[PDB]
């Protein structure tokens, strides 16, 4: 789309089940047990939405501050901790 | 609600009655129900019997024919304390653990004469007595707590009396409660509590065991494909049932933890319900 | 040992930082409603 | 004149949403002792750590997978009582029943991850009874659910310990009182099987009934209602359940010359053994043999092998001729059999009695 | 739907309702082409 | 891999040359979580 005059940058992670795909897509649960932060998983999942109103409706709606995705006690960037509710601004994930 | 007070001694060291503070949700024991009571009956003095300092096996008679109470708080000349027995509604409620195992809510409380190691207890060398508290374990761990370290206690027998040791073993022995483990007993040595305050306990256990594992071999001996015979039933279950009553099982309180930790550590107070 | 392979790579890394917003809202942004009080005794650890 | 309980605990199990107010809520352990029991109880012969395999999959198909060992005081610690009954939908009596509540709570939880959730669990069941690590010391009681409150996958819920049903005041529903309410999979009175007459005071206990065959082990959740003693439930359930107890006397363990003591003894003429020798000097000579006997008994029925059942005492209810109500009513989106208890006092000790005979 | 009640329950209470808060609208206006600006750029008239 | 010696040494080079790393005993039915280290320098560190 962005670039119409190839399919992709690279063939190894980019395919329905390339290497990068395969290793992180979040519906694979291959690193369900991590307890470490993975900043390339919002990149990889299809992220499902529901067409309800226009796409701009949607993207003025979709940019919220939705809850965090990490940790600010420990010093290794865990996952979120179950419970814990900080809200933080999540911009270049909308937009990806 | 019925409240016990005992009358703290004059003449008292700082040191001792700073230390007396610290104890405040713990429990003691009254033989006989009094709203006025001495030191006397709290110490270890009133416990021992024929002379000799009390033994484990009379320890839990202690604890089953003695009422139990629980200190509320400490006056610099006072002392209070609430009892857990006739029908006493006794508001907020608290104690401290004393068990190096963690309690958690909805678990029953149950008394325990300290087994593990040695018993921490104030000692008051102005007057020459010392208070000793007992243990407060979960029920659920309280069975197999006994059943372990008197399991224990044979294997030492069998290493000594038979001529060469079994040895080839598991490793060591540990009990394990809410993802902790215990691990007591690390070293063979030190045998602080083998034969001190267990030696009769696993004396009386050894021979009731030994006569029902017998008994019914020498009645029908069909199982496996001048004498008495009845005086010796007789005595068999009126031994084995004493024993029974003795080594018994009987939750006294409950946790039940409103807006606070669930979980509580060693040393941690909770508020507790009377069953 | 340092010998370099036929293969490429790109790194990713995410970051937070702390800021100071700005609140702009409007006169009558919202209707708002207030019920009554209510008291609940409870036991407690030392009273009530 | 009654008094509550809180815990926070994940919704992975429990779904204060969709329960009914005045449900029974169970919790659980923590899962990490399983395998410091079973290593050390598991029968001899018996692989010991299939338990293990058939317990990190229920983890694994849960939320939060990397939150085992600490025990931090985050996890799944309550759980319903109708989410065993479905998990064990298949082993009751009332087919219909018990597949309408599978159904019910399939549809009203997720749905998407439910499924994979139940048949873990089914098995994870199936290997506690595998190495006698019996699951009814790790399920304990707690009361009715009276409040909760929930803002996503958490949830903190306050529920009665001991005392009348209805002398709380729920505060938000319609009106300010609940009864208890249970499926009527599990309910299951005694008395109109044993044919005494149902006057005056009865208690309620929790059963747990075991299979132990090479294979194939189940585990039902019943909730009994008689008016029989405290102790005499135990000679009660046995004539009901005389079947199970001699299958398991039986197909519990998969994995020797007497002697006349009483006889040589009443007789004299026999190899006496005199203290003067037992004192230490030589004692192999003076017992060289003493008797034979070749004796030896390994593989025999323990009395923990052939257990098949466990209760306790829960509540009893002082109102005499009770008159439980069943009747159908929506659960989520579908419909289910409930029986609904009144004036139910709570109470009584966690103390499990084992019927092994 | 039968009902057994004894001497009393607790059902025999427990109100409960939906309110409605009030409606909102909103009206137009109307605009003539003499008080605009742009009449100075043509000489209308009428032509029945 | 079908060779346990190959994986062991595998995991303890790679362990050689960072900073996080399981820990050594590698217990069974776990988190895996990483050993705890004294003070921090200058702000949570970010994976890559």
């Amino acid at each position: 789309v962005a670039y119409t005059d190839r399919a992709t940058l690279n063939p190894w992670a980019s395919q329905k089940h390339s290497y990068g795909d395969r290793l992180y897509n979040g519906t694979y649960n291959l690193t369900g047990a991590s307890p470490i932060y993975s900043p390339c998983f919002k990149f990889f999942t299809p992220a499902e939405v529901n067409t309800n109103c226009n796409t701009l409706d949607r993207l003025l709606m979709e940019a919220k501050a939705v809850a965090s995705q990490s940790s600010t006690d420990t010093e290794y960037q865990f996952k979120r901790p179950p419970g814990s509710t900080e809200m933080t601004q999540d911009p270049c994930g909308l937009f990806q | 609600p019925f409240e016990i007070e005992v009358l703290l001694p004059g003449e008292l060291s700082p040191a001792e009655t700073s230390a007396l503070q610290k104890c405040e949700g713990k429990i003691i024991t009254f033989s006989t129900l009094r709203h006025r009571a001495s030191l006397v009956d709290i110490a270890l003095s009133s416990y021992y019997i024929n002379g000799a300092p009390p033994d484990t096996l009379s320890l839990l008679e202690a604890y089953r024919m003695r009422f139990a109470a629980v200190i509320t708080r400490v006056i610099p000349g006072k002392l209070l304390a609430h009892a857990i027995g006739v029908g006493t509604p006794t508001p907020g409620l608290f104690i401290q653990n004393t068990s190096p195992v963690d309690l958690c809510n909805g678990d029953y409380i149950c008394l325990l004469p300290p087994v593990f190691g040695s018993a921490d207890s104030i000692r008051l060398d102005s007057v020459g007595l010392e208070i000793v508290f007992p243990l407060t374990i979960p029920q659920t761990l309280m069975r197999e707590i006994i059943a372990k370290v008197v399991a224990r206690a044979v294997e030492r027998t069998a290493a000594g009396a038979q001529i060469l040791p079994h040895e080839v073993l598991r490793g060591a022995d540990v009990i394990c409660y809410n993802g902790r483990r215990y691990e007591l007993e690390t070293n063979l040595q030190h045998r602080d509590g083998s034969d001190a305050a267990i030696r009769t306990l696993v004396l009386n256990l050894m021979f009731s065991i030994n006569e029902g594992c017998l008994l019914l071999l020498a009645l029908i001996p069909t199982l496996l494909v001048r004498f008495p015979i009845y005086e010796t039933i007789s005595s068999w279950i009126s031994t084995s049932s004493r024993l029974g009553d003795t080594l018994g099982t009987r939750a006294i309180l409950r946790v039940c933890v409103f807006d606070g930790p669930s979980t509580v550590h060693p040393g941690d107070r909770t508020a507790v319900i009377q069953v | 040992t340092g010998f370099h392979p036929g293969i490429a790579f790109t790194v990713v890394r995410q970051d937070r930082f702390a800021t100071e917003q700005l609140l702009y809202a409007e006169r009558a942004s919202e209707s708002y409603f207030v019920g009554q009080i209510q008291v609940h005794h409870h036991d407690a650890i030392g009273g009530v | 004149t009654t008094q509550l309980i809180q815990q926070v605990s994940l919704t992975d199990f429990f779904r204060p949403d969709i329960e009914h107010a005045g449900s029974i809520v169970l919790i659980l352990r923590h899962p990490s002792d399983m395998i410091g029991e079973a290593n050390t109880l598991t029968q001899a012969g018996r692989d010991p750590d299939v338990l293990l395999e058939g317990l990190r999959n229920l983890f694994n198909a849960c939320t939060a997978p990397w939150t085992v060992g600490e025990g931090g005081g985050l996890r799944a610690y309550v759980t319903s009582l109708s989410f065993i009954a479905a998990c064990r939908a298949e082993e009751y009596t009332d087919k219909q029943a018990a597949d309408a509540n599978r159904t019910a709570i399939v549809s009203a939880y997720g749905c998407s991850r439910m499924e994979t959730r139940l048949i873990r669990f089914s098995e994870c069941l199936r290997a506690m009874v595998q190495c006698h690590v019996f699951p009814h010391r790790f399920i304990s009681f707690f009361g009715s659910l009276l409040e909760y409150t929930i803002q996503d996958n958490l949830c903190n819920i306050t529920a009665v310990a001991k005392g009348p049903q209805e002398a709380a005041r729920t505060d938000k529903t319609s009106t300010r009182r609940v009864t208890a309410n249970i499926p009527a999979c599990v309910f299951w009175d005694v008395d109109k099987d044993l044919h005494l007459s149902a006057d005056g005071l009865k208690h309620v206990f929790l059963v747990f009934v075991y299979t132990q065959r090479r294979q194939r082990e189940g585990v039902r959740l019943h909730l009994a209602l008689s008016q029989l003693n405290e102790q005499c439930f135990g000679r009660g359930i046995g004539f009901l359940l005389g079947r199970i107890r001699a299958e398991n006397a039986a197909w519990g363990t998969e994995g020797t010359r007497a002697l006349p003591l009483v006889q040589l003894s009443n007789d004299p003429t026999s190899p006496r053994c005199s203290i003067g020798e037992i004192t230490g000097v030589n004692w192999n000579l003076a017992r060289q043999r003493l008797y034979q006997w070749t004796g030896d008994f390994r593989g025999l029925p323990t009395q923990l092998s052939c257990m098949y059942a466990a209760y306790t005492l829960i509540g009893t209810i002082p109102s005499e001729s009770v008159r439980y109500t069943r009747r159908m009513e929506r659960f989520g989106g579908y419909n289910v059999p409930t029986i609904w208890l009144e004036g139910v006092v709570w109470g009584g000790t966690n103390t499990w009695n084992e019927c092994y005979y | 739907f039968f009902k057994q009640i004894r001497s009393d329950d607790n059902s025999l209470y427990s109100a409960q309702f939906d309110i409605l808060l009030g409606t909102y609208c909103n009206t137009l206006n109307f605009v003539r082409f003499l008080e605009l600006g742009l009449s100075v750029a043509c000489i209308c008239t009428k032509f029945p | 891999m079908l060779h346990d010696n190959v994986t062991e040494s595998l995991r303890r080079i790679t362990a050689s040359g960072g900073r996080l790393n399981p820990t050594e005993p590698l217990p069974i039915f776990g988190g895996l979580r990483p050993a705890t280290s004294a003070g921090i320098a200058r702000g949570q560190a970010s994976v890559c």
